[PDB]
């Protein structure tokens, strides 16, 4: 993942030889693609929407529930283990 | 028609899927590729993409002070136009023309994705020892 | 010449000539310092989930 | 305070009547000081440092 902002303003461009016929047309070109959001959807269109990664969520920081659960199971196996020792004692101990 | 020269970069060009079924401007697909279509569709052109030989962008050997890669068969008259993420520096700018930046970029920080989550069973219980 | 924070459109890209970017920019959000607490009534329970 | 990245990309410029004769050096001007630094100097100085 990318973190923070860029370090320094660049900036990639259309290049063509000096005094070109192209010159001043595709620089115009350049600048209604952008007002036209084409280009930021071009770039969202190979970056984000090709992209194989959306699902890569949580926060605020919550409690550890986890290891707390792992403890109440355990405590189950406490609990049933009361249960059935205590029940055969009685029934077959007394019976 | 004109002559568009492009380097190799994903996701800006790349060899489509099934590129060895295809010939012309179809073999290629990417931000550049289709860049290059909307230019000459607001220029009014045809146009070959074709891949710098040396597969550089632009550099300037000292010693022989020749240009190598795209701004190099810019200024030898190989192609008519560059389409690709060739930066707009100084020493080019000098050499070519560069149009209005179609993405602004610069140096950023990649590390790991970092997984918040290790939850373990009696982590519950490490405060004490075994 | 003019030198100042001027914004180059391809409105005035037609009458005029820009320079290359010296800032480059956007439109972004502005909101408000969120410092503030609440003591409510259902806070106090919250460490503990549901 | 500002959240989140700009929502569009845009960019101030130094502009100069079509045809001139400071057209030209001015433009490389810009490009010369942005690669010494020297913009992204001006703004830490009025707008962080100042």
């Amino acid at each position: 993942m990318k973190v923070g902002g860029n370090l320094d303003s660049k900036g990639y461009g259309i290049a063509t030889p000096k005094g070109s016929s192209l010159g001043n047309a595709v620089n115009l070109a350049v600048l209604k693609l952008n007002e036209q959001g084409l280009l930021d959807k071009l770039k969202n269109k190979w970056w984000y929407d090709k992209g194989e990664c959306g699902s890569g969520k949580e926060k605020t920081s919550a409690l550890s529930l986890s290891n707390v659960a792992g403890v109440f199971y355990i405590l189950v196996g406490g609990l049933g283990l009361a249960m059935l020792v205590a029940l055969i004692e009685f029934c077959y101990k007394s019976r | 028609t004109v002559v568009v020269t492009t380097i190799l970069e994903s996701p800006y060009v790349m060899m489509k899927k099934n590129h060895e079924m295809l010939e012309g401007n179809e073999r290629y697909e990417g931000y550049c590729v289709d860049l290059a279509a909307e230019i000459a569709k607001h220029c009014g052109f045809k146009y070959k993409l074709t891949i710098v030989g040396d597969g550089k962008y632009g550099a300037r050997d000292a010693d022989t002070k020749i240009w190598n890669g795209m701004v190099g068969e810019l200024v030898y008259g190989k192609a008519d136009i560059a389409i690709a993420p060739l930066t707009i520096t100084l020493v080019r700018e000098e050499v070519i023309d560069f149009s209005k930046p179609f993405m602004s970029l610069g140096i950023s920080i990649m590390i790991k994705k970092p997984q918040k989550s290790k939850p373990g069973v009696f982590s519950f219980l490490d405060p004490l020892a075994y």
